[PDB]
């Protein structure tokens, strides 16, 4: 059965595929082709030529069917796609066909499509195919960035696996504040949200990546306001606390270095150098990266010392 | 945290004779199930053989006839006879032909017209006439054209503008504008920017950091945060790092040990992870990763084209890297 029905499935695939290609060469663009392909695509959704066949069939049937008959076909196609996605949610071919289909409908139900994306994202919050599809739906339905920002918040807060959510915020925030580099009040609120995340789970690498971005998204250090200066100093002390609790946590060590750079490179030169030594011991696979970073910082410190009157 | 643990008895030496045997015998189930990618399968097999100095054990004349039979009237090349043309398989076909110094086996002017036709107003490329847009296809287009000496056939500045619009907060690149960074897309976009002479637009320190952080304690690389390692990232991640002049930012010995551990000592071949079933796809990217890391029994490999450098030297197509 295992190594017997193996050959059963293969022969069925071989034979159905066989028939699809004969029908195609014959110009028989009909429901029989949809039946045959449904059989194959559920198991192998990356067989792009068969998705192409289904499109050719649907296109042809549209011309020769009543609007109501065409409507029925479309609904059956949505259901087929949803069944395929359940089995293989990370197939480029399936998600593409859904997009092709929705883009051509008279009256697409975009709110239902956004809900499909929410369901899939509950099951796999990192499924980039579904996140791209959501962005497509959002654009088509002209959903405003502020509502998408509300969505990301709930996702970041209800559980982890957040890299895809933070990524999406990095794209939405500049749209609420669009400029030909975030406003300081927005940045301060983002720093607060991310500090929350990484203290809530210091192993959450997604929050550290996003925080490094935040730390570059703003002022310049001789341009630090008293509020930002104060907030960055607070973060620095909070990272030192964490380092005490989690002395194998490399993300927090790296972040201490980056905060000191953000605050005053020359004043913290001695501590920055100490921290590189600690960090290399804790994250030996990154020693070459860390040495190049330290070299870059030391060179920047030279340029700063030379700027002195 | 998500990682593999390598068993103390994992392979730890390179089994070149077993891998060449494995490929030379391949396709003599998942093989019939994979006819839909056959042209790329052939490219994987042939290229890994050539990196191992064993290309002559494959059937050149048979492959040339097959390739000619997969070129459609539009100029594009399909995965197999009777399948539909796509940029993915058009690249694989041109890569194969370049390995064999046999480009004129197909109609080059029609390939060029096919590639040109798939570029969109924003500079992006669709995979085929059905309109899927992915930076994978921007790479397929420019790599195909570069190998043919016809990069000037497309709108190169607009193509650059589109790829650059796909650059993210973390220095990486996704499928389309707004898409999350992923190693596969980073390879495609850095390869594109190598080909088009735009590597100065990459933030090499930031992206290089993101890439080196793919290396897990096992020594293997994942394709994005919080995923499991897979030996094919020895290609996607390492080639990108090499393009951007930061290959030394990963632990080469640890990664080498991980790659060797993915070999099947009885069948030959490499699997995605140690102890898994092998395939020709992971066999290529395992061996090519080792070549990047400097393994003396393997020919040097182009980080842009994933073909032996000696082949690219022959056609004079060797993009400058960082
Ligand atoms: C090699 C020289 C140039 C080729 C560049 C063209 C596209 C490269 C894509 C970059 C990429 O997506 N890389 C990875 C990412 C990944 C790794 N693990 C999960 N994702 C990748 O190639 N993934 C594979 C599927 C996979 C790998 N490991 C486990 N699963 C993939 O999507 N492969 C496609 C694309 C391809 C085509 C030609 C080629 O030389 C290399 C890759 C593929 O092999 N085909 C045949 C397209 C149809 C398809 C898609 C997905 C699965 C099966 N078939
Ligand atoms: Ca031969
Ligand atoms: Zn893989």
């Amino acid at each position: 059965a295992k190594r017997l029905e193996r050959e059963q499935k293969l022969k069925l695939y071989q034979s159905a595929t066989q028939a699809v290609f004969q029908k195609r060469q014959a110009g028989e663009l009909d429901e029989s082709v949809l039946e045959l392909t449904s059989q194959i695509l559920g198991a192998n959704p990356d067989f792009a030529t068969l998705w192409n066949c289904r499109r050719e069939v649907l296109q042809h049937l549209e011309t020769e069917k009543s609007p109501e008959e065409s409507a029925a076909l479309v609904k059956a196609e949505l259901g087929f796609l949803e069944s395929c996605l359940r089995v293989n949610p990370k197939s480029y071919g399936t998600w593409h066909h859904r997009c092709w289909l929705l883009s051509r409908l008279p009256e697409p139900n975009w709110a239902r499509e956004l809900e499909l994306c929410a369901r899939f994202l509950e099951a796999d919050e990192r499924n980039f195919h579904c996140w791209d599809y959501r962005r497509f739906v959002a654009a088509q339905a002209a959903v405003a960035p502020a509502e998408e920002l509300a969505f990301t918040d709930s996702l970041i807060t209800r559980n982890f696996s957040n890299y895809s959510s933070w990524h999406y915020r990095s794209c939405l925030l500049p749209q609420l504040h669009p400029q030909p580099r975030l406003p300081e009040n927005v940045l301060l609120k983002e720093l607060e949200l991310v500090q929350n995340a990484f203290f809530t789970d210091p192993n959450d690498q997604s929050a550290w990546f996003y925080h490094r971005w935040l730390l570059g998204a703003g002022s310049g250090r001789c341009e630090l306001s008293v509020e930002k200066s104060t907030v960055l100093q607070s973060e620095l002390e909070s990272c030192k606390e964490l380092q005490e609790l989690e002395p194998e946590n490399k993300w927090c060590l790296l972040t201490i270095i980056l905060l000191m750079r953000a605050l005053d490179p020359l004043l913290y030169e001695k501590e920055t150098l100490q921290y590189f030594s600690t960090l290399k011991a804790v994250d030996p696979m990154r020693a070459a990266y860390l040495d190049d970073l330290r070299s870059k910082f030391l060179l920047e410190n030279s340029v700063l010392k030379m700027e002195y009157a | 945290q998500k990682d593999v643990t390598i068993k103390s008895d994992a392979p730890d030496t390179l089994l070149l004779e077993k891998h060449a045997d494995y490929i030379a015998s391949y396709g003599s189930y998942e093989y019939c199930m994979s006819e839909y990618l056959r042209m790329s399968g052939v490219y994987w097999g042939l290229t890994v053989m050539d990196l191992m100095g064993q290309l002559h054990r494959m059937n050149k004349e048979e492959i040339l006839v097959f390739i000619k039979s997969c070129q459609h009237e539009c100029g594009g090349v399909s995965a197999s006879i009777g399948h539909d043309p796509h940029l993915l398989y058009t690249l694989s076909a041109v890569q194969i032909l370049t390995l064999y110094d046999s480009i004129h086996v197909i109609n080059v002017d029609k390939v060029v017209a096919y590639v040109q036709s798939l570029q969109k107003e924003d500079g992006s490329f669709a995979g085929d006439i059905w309109g899927e847009i992915d930076t994978r296809f921007s790479f397929c287009a420019v790599a195909t054209l570069a190998l043919l000496g016809k990069l000037d056939a497309i709108n190169v500045e607009k193509a650059i503008e589109f790829v650059l619009s796909c650059m993210n907060f973390d220095g990486g690149f996704g499928c389309r504008p707004g898409s999350e960074s992923h190693a596969g897309q980073i390879y495609c976009c850095t390869g594109f920017l190598a080909i088009t002479s735009q590597l100065h637009q990459v933030n090499s320190d930031l992206l290089g950091w993101w890439l080196c952080e793919r290396q897990l304690p096992s020594g293997g690389l994942n394709g994005r945060p919080e995923k499991l390692p897979d030996v094919c990232y020895s290609w996607w991640v390492l080639a990108s790092l090499k393009i951007i002049g930061r290959l030394h930012w990963i632990d080469r010995e640890k990664l080498r040990s991980f790659i060797l551990a993915c070999q099947d000592e009885e069948t030959g071949g490499f699997a995605d992870r140690p102890g898994d079933m092998v395939d020709p796809f992971h066999t290529l990217f395992g061996i090519a990763g080792l070549s990047l890391l400097g393994e003396e029994q393997i020919k040097p490999v182009s980080p842009v084209f994933c073909m032996p450098e000696e082949v690219l030297q022959r056609v004079n197509v060797q993009p400058e890297l960082v």
